[PDB]
Formats: C-alpha cells, sequence, structure tokens
C-alpha cells in the first residue's frame, strides 16, 4: 500500500487519458 | 539588520528587542517572521506549458503540417486525419510528461529526509530548540557548535568555546579556519574575510561552541546574494546514453530518407510523393525517441525512494550510479558494524601478590542495557561489590572519571543515557555495584537512576578534568575529599597498554604494593583474554595517582603536558565492556563477498581485540591467516609508501588510526581503480568523505560529515549500507530492463515499415496506427516496467564496472534479433491475410510485390480484383500483431536474463494490468462503430486471433532461447 499504491493512481491515469484521447475522435463524428 | 558587523552586540540586541538570555516571544518570532519572511530562498514557480513543450519538435512538427497540406489538397478518413494525429500526440505528450514531472517530484521530495536543522532559545522553552532553518527569523539567538553548519547570517553575541574555529571555505575562498571574536568591526564597507565577529549562512563550524544573534535571513544573507547572480555535470551513463542516443537517432533518420527513395515513381498511382513523406516522417515520431525516456526517471524515483524507506537518505543522485560499481566498503566500527548498546559485564581487580605470583578477583555483572538491574557475580554466584576494598575504588574511579549519568525516562518507561555510551556504561556499573550499601529499594525509578553515584560524588568534590587525548589515551580527574584529612587524588580512566605503563604501584585492598613485570604481565594476561574471547570485551584500566602535583603546578589547558601529570599511578583495576555487533551485520557481510564487494573495518580498538572482532563478524575467517591483512595505523606508519599501497590492496582491518589515514587509504585503493565507500561522521572525516567514491555520513553525525557525502545512513546501520548497494545495482538492472524494451520496440518499428518499401509490399501500417500502437505500448506496459520488482540474482554477480559500454555487443544483438523478429512478425501478418488465408488470396508464387499494376494493367498476369489491396483486413492483422507482440515482448522485460518459468508473468501483478488494459483499448477500436472506420475493421473473431497469437507468442520464445545462451554462458 505505498509502492502498489503510487501504481494504481499512474496506470489509471494513463488508462484514463487514452481513454479521453478516443473519445475524442469517437466525438468528432457527422 | 543590515550593518550588524559595525555595531555592537547590545545595538544588535536592543535592535530586535530581544533577551539575550531568553531569545525571541513565540509573538516575535510570528510577528519577525510576518516582516522578513521564512529563512530561505524562494520557490521559482508546468502542466499545460509543458505539453506544448513536445510540439517545439520539428519532426512532430514537419508531421502536423505535411497532415495539413494532405487535408486542404483534399478539401479543395482522411478527413480527420490531423484531427486524429493532433489528438494521440497531445496524448503522447501527457502520457510522457506527467510521467517526467512526478519523477522529478518524487525525487526532489527527497530532501525531506534531510531538511536544513538550526538551533534557537526562544522565550517559550528554557532548553535549546532544534527547528527547521526554514523557520529561523532576523533576531533570535542561535547556538552552533562543533560540526555545525550555520543555519543563517549570524552576529556572534559570545563564543563559549576558548576558541571558536570556523570554515568559510564555501563563501570567502579562506580555506585555512578563521578565528572569530565578538567585537564590532567599526568599518561599514569592509568585506567578509574582515567581518570576523559575523558567523556567515551556509559555512560550516570547524571547532568550538557559540552563542549569536541573527542579522539576516533569506535572499539577505551572504550566500543568499550570491545564489541569486549564480546561474554542470553528465555521469558516466548519461554520456553513454546521450551517445547511443546519437548513434540510434542517426540510424533510424538515414532509413527514414530511404524509405522516401525507394518509392521511386510510385508518387503516380493515385505532388503524390506528400504521402510516402508523412509515413517516412510518423516513423520518424514513434522511432526516434527525442529527450530521456520517462520510464528512466520513473525508476530511478522509485529506486532512491525506497533506499530512504530503507534508511538510504540519497543526497548525490549520480552517487546512485556509482553505487552499481562499488567494490570496497570501509564501515567504522563502535556505531555501525556494532549497535553501540554498552555495558560492563566483566571486572577485575588485584587479590593476591606474592613476589612472582599474582592473582585476581574476577567478576561479571549480570544485565546488559542502561538499567540499574543487575547482580555481581564471582564465580557464578553472587556478591556484595561492598566487601571488596578494590571493588570499592574501582567503583569510586568509575564514578567520578564520568561525564555522564543515566535518565529514566517516564513515558517510555526505559532508563536512558545522558552522556556517552563509554561513559553511561561505567555509571551503570557504580549503580548496580552498590560499593557503600545505600538504601536503594524504597527509591522511584527516577530518584534511582543516580542515587549510588551522586553518594560517591559527596564524598571528594571534582577539582577540574583533564580531558581525554589520542596520545595518551586516557583522561583524569582532580579531586578533594569533600568537607572533612586524606590528601587529593587523580583518577585516570583509559586503554590498559597505556595505562599499566604508567603505574608505579598496585592496590591490593588498601594495600599499596611495588608493581613489577609478574604482576603487569598477569593483567594483560586478563585483557587479552577478554579482548580475544567470545566477546571481544573493551578493556579499560582505572587508576589512582595517589601523590598528585600541586593544583598549581599543571598546565590545565595545555593538551599535551596531561600524560606527564597522570603517571606514578597505581593500578586499581580493570572494566571489560561489551558492546555486540548488529545481528545483521554477519549476515549483510556475506552478501558483501558474494556481491564481490571488499569490506575494510576501522576502529578505535587496539589490533587484538580489532582483528577478533572481524572474525567474529565474518570479515576474516575463525582460523584464517591475517598478519599482513589487519595493520594499526601506527604499524601502517612505518611501511615505506609503497608497501602502504600494497598493503591497502588486502587489508580488511584498521586499528587506531589517524583521521589522516582515511584519506590515505581511499587514495591507496584508488590507485588500484578500487569504487570505495567510506563511512564518516565528524568534522575530521570530510576530506575523506570528499576523497571517496560514496561518502556515507552517519545519521547521528555532525552536519559538516552529511553536507561532504553523497549519501546519509539514516539508522547508522552498517547493513543499510549493503542494502543501498543492492538497491543501486537493483535499478541499473531496471534499467536495462526498460531500455530493452524501448530499443528493441522501436527496431521492429524500422524493420516492419523498411521491408514493405524494401521489398514491395502494400502499406502494413497507416501513419494513424502506428502513432496508436506507439501511444498504447509507450503509455501502459512501459509504464508498468517501471513497477517490476527487483531482478533476482542481482547480488550474486561481481560488481559493475565503470569503464564498460552501456550496451554490450551481445545486447545489441539481442536489440536487433528481437527487433528483427517483430518487424517482420507484423509485415509477415498483413501479407499472410493475401498469400495464405482465405479471404480473397494474393499468388503463394510472388505476385503481391507487384500491387502497383492492377487498375490499368489487370490483362497481364492477374485475373482478379485490383482493389481488395487496399482491404481492410490485411492491415488489422498487422496491427493486432503488433500489439499483442508488444505485451508478449513486455513480458520479456521483468529481467534481463532469468526465464519466465523461474520469474512468472505475475511477478508484475501490474503489467498484466496494463496488458488486459491495453487489449479493452484495442478491442475498443475495433467493435465500437464510430472508429474503425478511421482506423480498420475487426479481425475475424476466432480463427485470426489463433494465427495472430501463434504468430507473436513466439516472441517469447525467441528471447528464451537468447536468455538460456545468455544465462549458461556466465
Ligand atoms: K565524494
Amino acid at each position: 500500500p505505498q509502492q502498489a499504491r503510487q501504481n494504481l493512481q499512474n496506470l489509471f491515469i494513463n488508462f484514463c487519458l487514452i481513454l479521453i484521447c478516443l473519445l475524442l475522435i469517437c466525438i468528432i463524428v457527422m | 539588520m543590515e550593518a550588524a558587523h559595525s555595531k555592537s552586540t547590545e545595538e544588535c540586541l536592543a535592535y530586535f528587542g530581544v533577551s539575550e538570555t531568553t531569545g525571541l516571544t513565540p509573538d516575535q518570532v510570528k510577528r519577525h517572521l510576518e516582516k522578513y519572511g521564512h529563512n530561505e530562498l524562494p520557490a521559482e514557480e508546468s502542466l499545460w506549458e509543458l505539453v506544448i513543450e513536445q510540439f517545439e519538435d520539428l519532426l512532430v512538427r514537419i508531421l502536423l503540417l505535411a497532415a495539413c497540406i494532405s487535408f486542404v489538397l483534399a478539401w479543395f478518413t482522411a478527413f480527420v486525419e490531423p484531427f486524429v494525429i493532433l489528438l494521440i500526440l497531445i496524448a503522447n505528450a501527457i502520457v510522457g510528461v506527467w510521467q517526467e514531472r512526478n519523477a522529478e517530484n518524487a525525487i526532489e521530495a527527497l530532501k525531506e529526509y534531510e531538511p536544513e536543522m538550526g538551533k534557537v532559545y526562544r522565550a517559550d522553552r528554557k532548553s535549546v530548540q532544534r527547528i527547521k532553518a526554514r523557520d529561523i527569523v532576523p533576531g533570535d539567538i542561535v547556538e552552533v557548535a562543533v560540526g555545525d553548519k550555520v543555519p543563517a547570517d549570524i552576529r556572534i553575541l559570545s563564543i563559549k568555546s576558548t576558541t571558536l574555529r570556523v570554515d568559510q571555505s564555501i563563501l570567502t575562498g579562506e580555506s585555512v579556519s578563521v578565528i572569530k571574536h565578538t567585537e564590532p568591526v567599526p568599518d561599514p564597507r569592509a568585506v567578509n574575510q574582515d567581518k570576523k565577529n559575523m558567523l556567515f549562512s551556509g559555512t560550516n563550524i570547524a571547532a568550538g561552541k557559540a552563542l549569536g544573534i541573527v542579522a539576516t535571513t533569506g535572499v539577505s544573507t551572504e550566500i543568499g546574494k550570491i545564489r541569486d547572480q549564480m546561474a554542470q555535470d553528465k555521469t558516466p551513463l548519461q554520456q553513454k546514453l546521450d551517445e547511443f542516443g546519437e548513434q540510434l537517432s542517426k540510424v533510424i533518420s538515414l532509413i527514414c530518407v530511404a524509405v522516401w527513395l525507394i518509392n521511386i515513381g510510385h508518387f503516380n498511382d493515385p505532388r503524390g510523393a506528400i504521402y510516402y513523406f508523412k509515413i517516412a516522417v510518423a516513423l520518424a515520431v514513434a522511432a526516434i525517441p527525442e529527450g530521456l525516456p520517462a520510464v528512466i526517471t520513473t525508476c530511478l524515483a522509485l529506486g532512491t525512494r525506497r533506499m530512504a524507506k530503507k534508511n538510504a537518505i540519497v543526497r548525490s543522485l549520480p552517487s546512485v550510479e556509482t553505487l552499481g560499481c562499488t567494490s570496497v566498503i570501509c564501515s567504522d566500527k563502535t556505531g555501525t558494524l556494532t549497535t553501540n548498546q554498552m555495558s560492563v559485564c566483566k571486572m577485575f581487580i588485584i587479590d593476591k601478590v606474592d613476589g612472582d605470583f599474582c592473582s585476581l578477583n574476577e567478576f561479571s555483572i549480570t544485565g546488559s542495557t542502561y538499567a540499574p538491574e543487575g547482580e555481581v557475580l564471582k564465580n557464578d554466584k553472587p556478591i556484595r561489590s561492598g566487601q571488596f576494598d578494590g571493588l570499592v575504588e574501582l567503583a569510586t574511579i568509575c564514578a567520578l572519571c564520568n561525564d555522564s549519568s543515566l535518565d529514566f525516562n517516564e513515558t517510555k518507561g526505559v532508563y536512558e543515557k545522558v552522556g556517552e555510551a563509554t561513559e553511561t556504561a561505567l555509571t551503570t556499573l557504580v549503580e548496580k555495584m552498590n560499593v557503600f550499601n545505600t538504601e536503594v529499594r524504597n527509591l522511584s525509578k527516577v530518584e534511582r537512576a543516580n542515587a549510588c553515584n551522586s553518594v560517591i560524588r559527596q564524598l571528594m568534590k571534582k577539582e577540574f578534568t583533564l580531558e581525554f587525548s589520542r596520545d595518551r589515551k586516557s583522561m583524569s580527574v582532580y579531586c578533594s575529599p569533600a568537607k572533612s584529612a586524606v590528601g587529593n587524588k587523580m583518577f585516570v580512566k583509559g586503554a590498559p597498554e597505556g595505562v599499566i605503563d604508567r603505574c608505579n604501584y598496585v592496590r591490593v585492598g588498601t594495600t599499596r604494593v611495588p608493581m613489577t613485570g609478574p604482576v603487569k604481565e598477569k593483567i594483560l594476561s586478563v585483557i587479552k583474554e577478554w579482548g580475544t574471547g567470545r566477546d571481544t570485551l573493551r578493556c579499560l584500566a582505572l587508576a589512582t595517582r595517589d601523590t598528585p602535583p600541586k593544583r598549581e603546578e599543571m598546565v590545565l589547558d595545555d593538551s599535551s603536558r596531561f600524560m606527564e601529570y597522570e603517571t606514578d599511578l597505581t593500578f586499581v583495576g580493570v572494566v571489560g565492556m561489551l558492546d555486540p555487533p548488529r545481528k545483521e551485520v554477519m549476515g549483510s557481510i556475506q552478501l558483501c563477498r558474494d556481491a564481490g564487494i571488499r569490506v575494510i573495518m576501522i576502529t578505535g580498538d587496539n589490533k587484538g581485540t580489532a582483528i577478533a572482532i572481524c572474525r567474529r563478524i565474518g570479515i576474516f575467517g575463525e582460523n584464517e591467516e591475517v598478519a599482513d591483512r589487519a595493520y594499526t595505523g601506527r604499524e601502517f606508519d612505518d611501511l615505506p609508501l609503497a608497501e602502504q599501497r600494497e598493503a591497502c590492496r588486502r587489508a580488511c582491518c584498521f586499528a587506531r588510526v589517524e583521521p589522516s589515514h582515511k584519506s590515505k587509504i581511499v587514495e591507496y585503493l584508488q590507485s588500484y581503480d578500487e569504487i570505495t565507500a567510506m563511512t564518516g561522521d565528524g568534522v575530521n572525516d570530510a576530506p575523506a568523505l570528499k576523497k571517496a567514491e560514496i561518502g556515507i555520513a552517519m545519521g547521528s553525525g555532525t552536519a559538516v560529515a552529511k553536507t561532504a557525502s553523497e549519501m546519509v545512513l539514516a539508522d547508522d546501520n552498517f547493513s543499510t549500507i549493503v542494502a543501498a548497494v543492492e538497491e543501486g545495482r537493483a535499478i541499473y538492472n531496471n534499467m536495462k530492463q526498460f531500455i530493452r524494451y524501448l530499443i528493441s520496440s522501436n527496431v521492429g518499428e524500422v524493420v516492419c515499415i523498411f521491408l514493405t518499401a524494401a521489398l514491395g509490399l502494400p502499406e502494413a501500417l497507416i501513419p494513424v496506427q502506428l502513432l496508436w500502437v506507439n501511444l498504447v505500448t509507450d503509455g501502459l506496459p512501459a509504464t508498468a516496467l517501471g513497477f517490476n520488482p527487483p531482478d533476482l540474482d542481482i547480488m550474486d554477480r561481481p560488481p559493475r564496472s565503470p569503464k564498460e559500454p552501456l550496451i554490450s555487443g551481445w545486447l545489441f544483438f539481442r536489440y536487433m534479433a528481437i527487433g528483427g523478429y517483430v518487424g517482420a512478425a507484423t509485415v509477415g501478418a498483413a501479407a499472410w491475410w493475401f498469400m495464405y488465408a482465405e479471404d480473397g488470396p494474393g499468388v503463394t508464387y510472388h505476385q503481391l510485390t507487384h500491387f502497383m499494376q492492377c487498375t490499368e494493367d489487370h490483362p497481364h498476369f492477374e485475373g482478379l480484383d485490383c482493389e481488395i489491396f487496399e482491404a481492410p483486413e490485411p492491415m488489422t492483422m498487422a496491427l493486432s500483431v503488433l500489439v499483442t507482440i508488444e505485451m508478449c515482448n513486455a513480458l520479456n522485460s521483468l529481467s534481463e536474463n532469468q526465464s519466465l518459468m523461474r520469474m512468472p508473468p505475475w511477478v508484475n501483478i501490474w503489467l498484466l494490468g496494463s496488458i488486459c488494459l491495453s487489449m479493452s483499448l484495442h478491442f475498443l477500436i475495433l467493435y465500437v462503430d464510430p472508429l474503425p472506420m478511421i482506423f480498420k475493421l475487426k479481425a475475424l473473431d476466432l480463427t485470426q486471433w489463433l494465427m495472430v497469437l501463434k504468430i507473436s507468442l513466439p516472441v517469447i520464445g525467441l528471447d528464451e532461447i537468447l536468455k538460456f545462451i545468455a544465462r549458461n554462458y556466465l
């Protein structure tokens, strides 16, 4: 619960940022 | 206050309205803090700015204006091509910028472990207060002593010492320590050197103790002014990475332009060169790493953080690279190898002397802490110390020759040391002995602590103290009997070897007997027996001068003439002290052997005992011949320079050395290209810690020693060093783990594209796809490798050499071997969809190469569709293989050489997480329908995924062949 805690906070932020990247290509649709 | 030096102590005190005897009121402190700010330089205050940092690169900007001249030509999938590229690269920036800023923050926060401190007297407390220098205010009274770093700009109010020596070097250049005074320096102009009543922020106290008032803090201080006008060096490994940085960058840039030229007259098919340019510049963005990879600093930050949480505070960062390569460790004994939990457990006095005959009264003391709780035994049966007349006098010497006391801590519950470890251990013995039969059974724990000691103190007045000096190795105290006429006496304690010679008589009970050679030899018999035995006791001999010189026949301030006043002594007894090796030391010593690191103990112990402890802890063997591998400082000084140097090559043990011997030892070690970690803690070790490769300072030690070292042991434990060297080696492996994965994958991206061009096949991956894999891999599995556990056998191989290259020949081959197969496996999957798959195949002869002649040249050697080449299905085999092979290659980077059957995929439980999270993002651009148009359409649910997996997986097998070669070669 120290390095393992700074682990989820790391990956989950990197996942969340790529998720939004897609949902801006997914948003830009007409 | 700006002119403090020129004005009087009284004027300065008055200016701040502060009481010298009191210090500032908590209110003054508050208002002064408001008025003057914290004693520090301001923090120069990223985010959005750091994202646009990445687009300053010209190759990234070339791509964006090649995706705009592609859009604007089309307007007058390719509709939103500049929209996707920009959206990926702003995300690609944030992924590798936020990782960078986090790493730097975690490294910056290491400073919290070793905060800058100071010692103030304030109105709210009678005692001295040790607060953070950060909070020191202009006006309050500061205390500085030997080993201190002056916390702010201070006007000296009084020097409590006989002399105050200050090391101003950091500010003036004067490398000899300056003497100081209290008088005002009347010239308002006078330069710092002339300011002989001033203490400068950032400077050291080389000896003595002063009390003063803070004149200026923050940027107003002398060194604070410098650090505003102040506006550089690459560690060996950085130079070998940056060098390889170009090496790799300039190879890929050549192949990038070669991809554009291989496509000669293909610019015509559908001016037309702009496609083969943006597909060759997207490789220049995907395969070339501009700026240090973010995961490198992420695993260094994480390494040093682990070290601090192990008690190894890294002061100098590059010392983490030096730490891998260390080959020698010079550890001090008493604080660092041994607990410093001292207690007298044995003692003897003279029993019966008859000519050449000499027998002793030996005793043992139970109880090994500092508490006055134990028995004096003789022949394992408890005895009353008070019955023996020698033991009375022994206990009197131990009580008076003592600058310590005990202290019962009420809230912690245990008895605690006040003075030095050695002396508290003597106080404790006088308590247990109770030579005068004092009623102590009804005393409170607090009142008990010094009861028996304070009875002896009420028996003779302590007149003065002849302090310890390295030359005689002993101290004494002059005493006159309290009130009421038994003449004045001196009591000496020190090294047995030294004081026994200075004894002319021996005490037997209350009898004095002439000191003979048989008695002298008998005493040392046991002294040797004890220091060489199971517990390697540090003996002291206790003696009295029965007839001391007149009180005015002795120079009480000249250290050198003291020994003269400590002769005509009478031997009384000896106390054997126990200070046991720290338990982990035994095993940490063993680790260092396996690591290939030599360990040299430096001691204060006499040679014999010094060797014995080395045998105990495993530095030596129990039988091992040692004669030419352990030296005293004296013996070492009588060797010619060349033999001295030779001696340093093999020596594991140095007993009783000068302060100047540590620098010598380092130097000689260095002439053999050893990488040496020296421990120190005093002002004296400062130059030697500077000379060593890894200056390791004691936490409990002086500021000066820490300020001059690369690393501070928070817990003063020797094992902390060994742990630190492991964390150093463990880091270097974790670098090369991520380095392999990054470099092989980029070679994959180069082999992938340069096969499409130099063979003639259709486009393997579109720029939108290449930048996608390059975002998912660098975003999840790459950043997960910074979290994989320390490699397996790191501490079983010899220490890394600083002359070695970052990436060896063999390793460059592993980067190619893998880098080739990954590139070929992606181009051999898109091509598979035609050639041998069941979805409209190209000719298994070799026709797919000539895709260029179909739309017009159909009637010649074709006979099929001429638009199913740009099909949305071979490219989704090339992407799917690339992702999966990258997830497969990420498992190859959980260890450099150790196979997956010895270090399973679940060693990094987080990489497996990033695999699933990468797979969820990969499946989302194959199914969620607004997207796969801009990318490509899905791979056949079950049949083609078995092909992707049977294509990708062998990359794991390939490395296992390379790892087996590797492990079965060393
Ligand atoms: K150093």
